[PDB]
């Protein structure tokens, strides 16, 4: 399979550089949408600023419908007082007495008039006092009818009292003084006049013996009564007048001591109040809402949100933003990862370092086993044993097999020369030299011939005995 | 190949997969863009509404100071009717309330009016009653008669009844005088009761801006809370606050130590110093395995070289050269052919030397032509002996 | 000793140990084994594993149920921004701008509402921010019958807004699900979190047998050098012992015994050789032999001279 | 030793409670492996101690969180978000689990997309390094068992030629003998070789004077004699 194998695991190579360079692709958009998110926390929290605020304006606008009506009630004791003020510093022309003309007239006034009304009312309920004092005793049961008297004299004088103002009031009592001590200075002026005289001029103005007596006695008796009742009146007058003028010092000085410290009271406060909503809204502008968002995490301490450990990486306005992206890098955590996971990551990593660690230990160790095995395993060096065998191979080519092949030849040579040396004891044992005379005689016979007789001699030896070799 | 064939398969899912989830990538992505833009806006449409609601508070400010100013104006305004003079700039005014009024005069009139009385009461009634009838400081008091003071009879009675009618004229004098104080003291009474109405509502108006005001400076102090306020830059020191990141500096590096040289900065730096640690940790077994690799490469090149150079082809562990060890055997057996040949010669000359031994008649064969070229006699000797032991030839 | 190794290498990493420290000290190997029971394949002790395998499982059940409530608040910011976006664009039903303002308004008042409603009890004596409270927020909520009209519409626009970030939760992690028929979509949607499950499992087992492989990998190079090495320490042994020491030696005596050999059997041959001359070629017939010699030369001249002529 | 020697004794004590220690030999390689071994342990007792408390922590801070969007939609959203179908309830339930899974520090699709990418990526990556260091370790494992193959292949081949090495030696040793006792003889036949030519050449021993060259005088001789006539 070798040819479409190669062709595979090509393609295996060239899909695995494709798959990278999508993933490169799928990973330059990933860092760009990590860049992108949603915080919207800024522009949610201007609006929770908006909807704060209007709700905060609602409640200082109740505070100014208080005040609104506050001042609409001094307003109107104001009001009262300015008209009474005002109708107060009038003239008041009163009813003429010359006591001289009764042909005169101006008008009495209401004032007057209401004064005489109620004075008068009052003067005939003291009448009523004076009449049963002389006939002395208060009988019962007219004293219910004096209660509501009393009552009806309360409402005329409250009505003048409201109606008309008080130097106007006074002032027709003053004239009502007056008119009532003109009656006094009538009756005074015809009575002095005859003083100089006789007291007897005096019965031409208002106008046995022992029973006559009686009658100027239970006379005097009534003059008497008269007379006390005058001395209850004047004592009584007497009390009243200086009644009116301690009430008068004792209102002066409420006046004075009550109602003029208040107002520098009143501007001390009023200062304070005075750019509450400036103030408030100016801390309000510098305020940061997710700061304002409290988490309990004991059930009792509320913490801000912002400064759990768990939001700096949500939020992107965060100033613990920098330092918990830069924990992110530093520890080797993916942009996407559970902020607790930092942690056990960290342990991972001390963990990671003692496993690379001890195997770079166990390393070092197997390199040093076998630099230390191949030392001691070695005499001499490979690299000298080798270049030993290499000339031990090259001498046995150069020495020792030549050698050989002369001694093969030398064997074969030896072996042809011993075939030679046969021929040598061959001719030594035959001797065919004795054949090379052609015809030599010595003592007329050959040597053939003398041989001939040699064996035939040897021969007839032989045979006489019968013997032979 | 099926696994080859599978992964090949697989990568292709693969590559599949990515170019499908790539198209909607670009997709979240112009929309997350597009999402980024609005945000930006969304921020700015925001601030503009912010703005329009701290507007309405300006007006709103601007008429709470004019009503807490109205307030001042109200009760500055209603002081000025509680006043006595000091004016003479003004004699066309006058005061309001009776108190405030200078009573003086009315008060000498009525004081002049019973003078008056006083005078009347004194000058017409009898000498006799002169021992306190006078009066003066507020006009005051009448002390019985002496009435007595038949003709002189009828005379006595009409002058009685002359006193008679004139103290009842003085009674009724008095009664209208009565009346007229017990208006004017009721009039103080009516007066103290608004007077009192006033103390009442600046201390209830008062009040309710005392509260608000309270509840104001606590308002102001909330609000100007530092933690609540926007963030400072961060620190270079692990805020104490945080228990994680000391956590997370201790663990890293292995403080359990308190110190007081938390920094943010220093943790960084040691996170970082354990990133770099694990690369050198596993950049060094890398380096320790390349050496290894050495060792191993030059251990094998050692032995490749030596089972090569003791081995002929791979076969068998030679030592011998196979041209040497062949040259041997061959020596040898020239050697053994050699020790024939020796022992054939010697073999065929033992015997020959044990023939001239056992026959004379042999050696001296052999001898004939010596005998022929040295001495003819000699041969004819010899063979005219052998011949004589033992009968010859003859002719004639 | 060979399990041991493994069982110590396997559950412990951070040991180097031969079978060699095992051998020299017989009882340690027994106290190694011991250990490893009491530790974890972690490092960490058994109890401190146990106490953090149960933290996991409750902070990922408190997690969940954060995460509940998480992912629809999530559903709730992501269509008020969806409908906000298309309100801008002019391209909004009315329905839908009730919808959005019903609910706009709804979520910044319960945020707002959420910032006083403290975990504690405020006294009477403390202020709240700005002086207000839940109902002054209320008061600017729309009127109760469109609010109830837009909780009414949330739950069909809930379960569409839910249902949408399933399927495209599906669609990234399965691409394959966009070309199927509703039926096995709604089946694959039911798969999607049980297969997600199981190639984050699968990652992890893969990691572990990469480190299993690792430590294999590693033994096995411990080993092959020393086999390299008696492989190399016998072939010195044979080209020491035997080529270069014995075989040179056994060489030279070989050959040296070949020659000495041959040259003794030529020499006797050589003296057997003279004896036969000495027997063949005595003076007195070496002067017989001159005279034999003499008269063939002899002969030879007369012919000689005659053939010449 | 003893520094070393009582940190191991109460690491030890601290694993098996308040009881015997197991018998074991001492010497300083056994210290020296307790002492890394201890060191880890100690290491990550520390370690895992610190994360649980803050695995404590943040359990109770997301709980914390929990309360605070559970209250945020009660109040904003009334009843009705926690009505749905039971199709609805199951979509929820698997975004919730894959979430879970991929531990996302919130919900949003910017964070989860990047999971996924991440996770297959990843997935494959370690898959094939896998699939490559399982090749890498079956080669290996034929080397070792190539070279294996050797060692035993040599001991066989060494073995054999040791048996002729101790042959050849034997064999060296009677050659050895053979040979000093060959240069004894070859100096005894030298004396003889030369008292023997002595008599020899003194005897007037020439090539001419033998049997061959006489025989070759004789058959020349009546050679010459049939020219001459002619």
């Amino acid at each position: 399979q070798q040819q479409r194998r190669k062709q595979l695991c090509k393609e295996i190579l060239e899909l695995r550089a494709e798959l990278h360079h999508l993933q490169e692709q799928i990973q330059t958009a990933e860092r760009e949408i990590v860049g992108q998110d949603l915080n919207c926390e800024r522009a949610q929290d201007l609006c929770r600023r908006s909807l704060l605020l209007r709700a905060f304006n609602k409640k200082r606008e109740e505070e100014c419908e208080a005040l609104c009506q506050s001042n609409k009630k001094i307003q109107y004791r104001c009001e009262q007082l300015q008209e009474i003020r005002r109708a107060s510093q009038r003239e008041v022309m009163f009813s003429a007495v010359d006591p001289d003309l009764s042909s005169s007239t101006f008008l009495e006034p209401e004032v007057l008039r209401d004064v005489r009304e109620v004075c008068k009312l009052r003067f005939k309920f003291l009448r009523s006092l004076h009449d049963d004092s002389i006939s002395s005793s208060v009988h019962p049961g007219k004293e219910d009818l004096r209660s509501l008297s009393h009552q009806q004299w309360m409402s005329m004088a409250e009505k003048v009292w409201n109606t008309h103002t008080p130097n106007h009031i006074l002032a027709a009592l003053e004239r009502l003084t007056l008119n009532s001590t003109q009656e006094l200075k009538k009756l005074q002026f015809s009575q002095a006049a005859d003083l100089s005289k006789g007291p007897s001029c005096q019965l031409k103005e208002f106008s046995l013996l022992q029973q006559q007596q009686q009658n100027i006695q239970e006379a005097c008796l009534l003059l008497d009564k008269k007379q006390k009742h005058i001395q209850i009146l004047i004592k009584g007058n007497s009390s009243s007048k200086s009644q009116i003028r301690r009430s008068s010092v004792e209102a002066q000085k409420y006046v004075q001591d009550k109602l003029l410290p208040w107002p520098q009271e009143i501007i001390q406060e009023s200062q304070r109040l005075q750019d509450s909503i400036q103030k408030e809204v100016k801390h309000f502008s510098a305020i940061c809402l997710p700061a304002l968002l409290k988490v309990s995490t004991d059930g009792f301490n509320l913490l801000p949100s912002r400064e759990l450990s768990i939001n700096r990486m949500s939020n992107t306005h965060a100033p613990y933003y920098g330092i918990f992206k830069g924990i992110y890098e530093s520890v080797r955590l993916p942009l996407y990862k559970a902020p607790e996971s930092v942690l056990s990551h960290v342990a991972d990593m001390k963990k990671q370092l003692f496993f690379l660690r001890s195997q770079l230990s166990s390393r070092s160790e197997a390199i040093s086993k076998t630099q230390r095995a191949l030392q001691k395993n070695t005499n001499p060096d490979t690299d000298a044993l080798l270049k030993s065998l290499s000339d031990h191979y090259s001498l046995e080519l150069d020495e020792m097999v030549p050698k050989m092949q002369r001694l093969i030849q030398q064997c074969e040579k030896h072996q042809e020369y011993g075939k030679e040396v046969q021929a040598t004891v061959m001719d030594w044992w035959e001797q065919p030299v004795q054949l090379c005379l052609p015809s030599e005689e010595r003592g007329g016979l050959t040597l053939r011939q003398w041989r001939e007789r040699w064996t035939v001699a040897v021969t007839a030896l032989q045979r006489a005995t019968g013997s032979r070799s | 190949i099926e696994k080859l064939e599978e992964e090949v398969k697989a990568l292709q899912k693969q590559k599949n997969l990515h170019i499908r989830r790539r198209n909607k990538l670009q997709m979240v992505e112009s929309g997350n863009r597009q999402m980024c833009l609005k945000s930006k806006d969304k921020e700015e449409e925001t601030g503009r509404a912010f703005q329009e609601v701290l507007h309405l508070l300006r007006v709103t400010n601007k008429k709470l100071n004019h009503e807490l100013q109205s307030i001042v104006n109200g009760v500055q305004t209603l002081m000025s009717f509680f006043s006595t003079p000091e004016t003479a700039c003004e004699l066309s005014s006058q005061p309001i309330f009776l108190s405030q009024l200078l009573l003086d005069k009315y008060l000498s009139l009525e004081e002049q009016s019973t003078a008056a009385l006083t005078s009347f009461t004194k000058e017409h009634f009898f000498e006799g009653m002169s021992k306190f009838v006078e009066g003066s400081d507020e006009n005051f008091q009448l002390v019985q008669l002496n009435v007595n003071s038949k003709g002189d009879y009828d005379l006595q009675m009409a002058h009685q009844t002359s006193c008679s009618s004139r103290q009842d004229l003085v009674c009724d004098h008095l009664m209208k005088q009565k009346a007229s104080f017990e208006l004017l003291q009721l009039g103080y009474e009516l007066e103290l009761r608004k007077h009192r109405d006033v103390y009442r509502e600046l201390g209830s108006i008062v009040q309710e801006l005392k509260e608000s005001g309270d509840k104001l400076e606590e308002r102001l102090t909330m609000l100007s809370d530092v933690n609540l306020l926007s963030a400072s830059k961060p620190r270079s020191n692990i805020d104490s606050k945080d228990l994680t990141s000391h956590r997370l500096y201790q663990l890293l590096d292995g403080d359990n130590t308190q110190k007081l040289f938390r920094t943010y900065d220093g943790l960084e730096s040691v996170a970082q110093k354990l990133s770099q640690d694990i690369a050198s940790m596993r950049d060094q077994l890398e380096v320790s395995e390349q050496e290894h690799s050495l060792l191993l490469s030059k251990l094998d090149s050692h032995l490749k070289e030596l089972r090569d150079f003791m081995y002929p082809e791979g076969n068998t562990l030679m030592l011998t050269t196979p041209e040497l060890s062949g040259e041997f055997h061959q020596l040898g057996s020239q050697l053994e052919k050699l020790n024939h040949i020796t022992v054939e010669i010697l073999g065929d000359l033992q015997l020959k030397r044990k023939m001239l031994e056992s026959n004379k008649l042999q050696q001296i064969e052999k001898q004939l032509y010596v005998y022929f070229f040295q001495n003819e006699e000699q041969l004819k000797s010899i063979v005219g002996k052998l011949e004589a032991q033992t009968g010859g030839g003859s002719s004639a | 000793m060979a399990q041991t190794l493994q069982y110590v290498s396997s559950r412990l990493s951070m040991l180097q140990i031969d079978e060699e420290d095992l051998e020299r000290n017989a009882q340690f190997g027994k106290v190694l084994i011991e250990l490893c029971p009491l530790l974890g394949p972690n490092g960490g002790s058994a109890n401190l594993n146990r106490e953090l395998e149960e933290t996991r499982r409750e902070l990922l059940l408190q997690r969940k149920m954060w995460m509940r409530s998480e992912v629809i608040y999530q559903l709730v910011q992501e269509m008020l921004l969806d409908l906000q976006v298309r309100k801008l664009e002019g391209s909004l039903t009315e329905e839908e701008r009730k919808f959005q303002d019903g609910l706009q308004q709804c979520m910044l008042v319960s945020e707002c509402s959420r910032l006083l409603t403290a975990d504690s009890v405020p006294p009477s004596d403390s202020t709240s921010i700005l002086g207000l409270d839940k109902q002054d927020l209320l008061d600017l909520l729309p009127p109760n019958m469109l609010v109830l009209w837009v909780r009414d519409r949330l739950q069909k626009q809930l379960e569409e807004a839910l249902k949408k970030k399933c399927f495209t939760f599906l669609s990234f992690h399965q691409p394959e699900t966009d070309e199927e028929g509703d039926v096995l979509r709604a089946a694959k949607v039911l798969r999607l979190a049980s297969t997600l499950e199981d190639e984050k499992r699968r990652l992890q087992n893969e990691q572990e047998k990469h480190q299993e492989m690792r430590a294999l990998l590693e033994k096995q190079q411990e080993i092959y050098p020393h086999v390299l090495l008696r492989c190399l320490s016998l072939l010195r042994q044979a080209a020491s012992e035997l080529r270069l020491r014995a075989q040179s030696d056994i060489d030279r005596i070989n050959a040296e015994y070949l020659e000495a050999k041959s040259n003794a059997l030529f020499l006797k041959l050589r003296m057997e050789e003279l004896q036969v001359l000495t027997d063949c070629y005595t003076p007195e017939k070496v002067l017989v032999h001159r005279q034999i010699r003499d008269t063939l030369e002899a002969g030879v001249k007369k012919e000689k001279q005659e053939l010449s002529t | 030793m003893d520094e070393k020697s009582t940190k191991i004794i109460m690491w030890l004590k601290k694993m098996f409670g308040d009881k015997p220690l197991p018998p074991y030999e001492v010497n300083t390689r056994t210290m020296e492996i307790l002492y890394q071994l201890a060191e880890w342990n100690e290491a990550r007792d520390k370690d895992l101690s610190l994360v649980t408390e803050d695995l404590k922590l943040k359990s109770a801070e997301v709980k914390a969180e929990a309360k605070y969007l559970q209250d945020l939609l009660t109040e904003g959203l009334g009843p009705s978000y926690t009505n749905l179908s039971r199709m609805g309830n199951n979509y929820l339930n698997q975004i919730v689990d894959s979430c879970l899974a991929l531990e996302l520090k919130n919900s949003s699709l910017s964070s989860y997309i990047p999971a996924v990418n991440d996770l297959s990526s990843e997935l494959v990556a370690i898959e094939l390094n896998n699939q490559e260091m399982e090749a890498e370790l079956t080669s290996l494992r034929k080397k070792l068992t190539e070279a294996l193959v050797l060692e035993k292949s040599l001991e066989r081949d060494l073995k054999k030629a040791e048996e002729q090495c101790n042959f050849e030696k034997a064999k060296v040793e009677i050659r050895s003998q053979n040979m000093k006792k060959l240069k004894d003889k070859s100096e005894e036949y030298k004396y003889k070789i030369h008292a023997a030519k002595d008599q020899l050449s003194s005897a007037g021993m020439e090539e001419p004077l033998t049997h061959r060259s006489l025989v070759s005088l004789s058959e020349t001789l009546t050679e010459l004699k049939a020219q001459s006539m002619a």
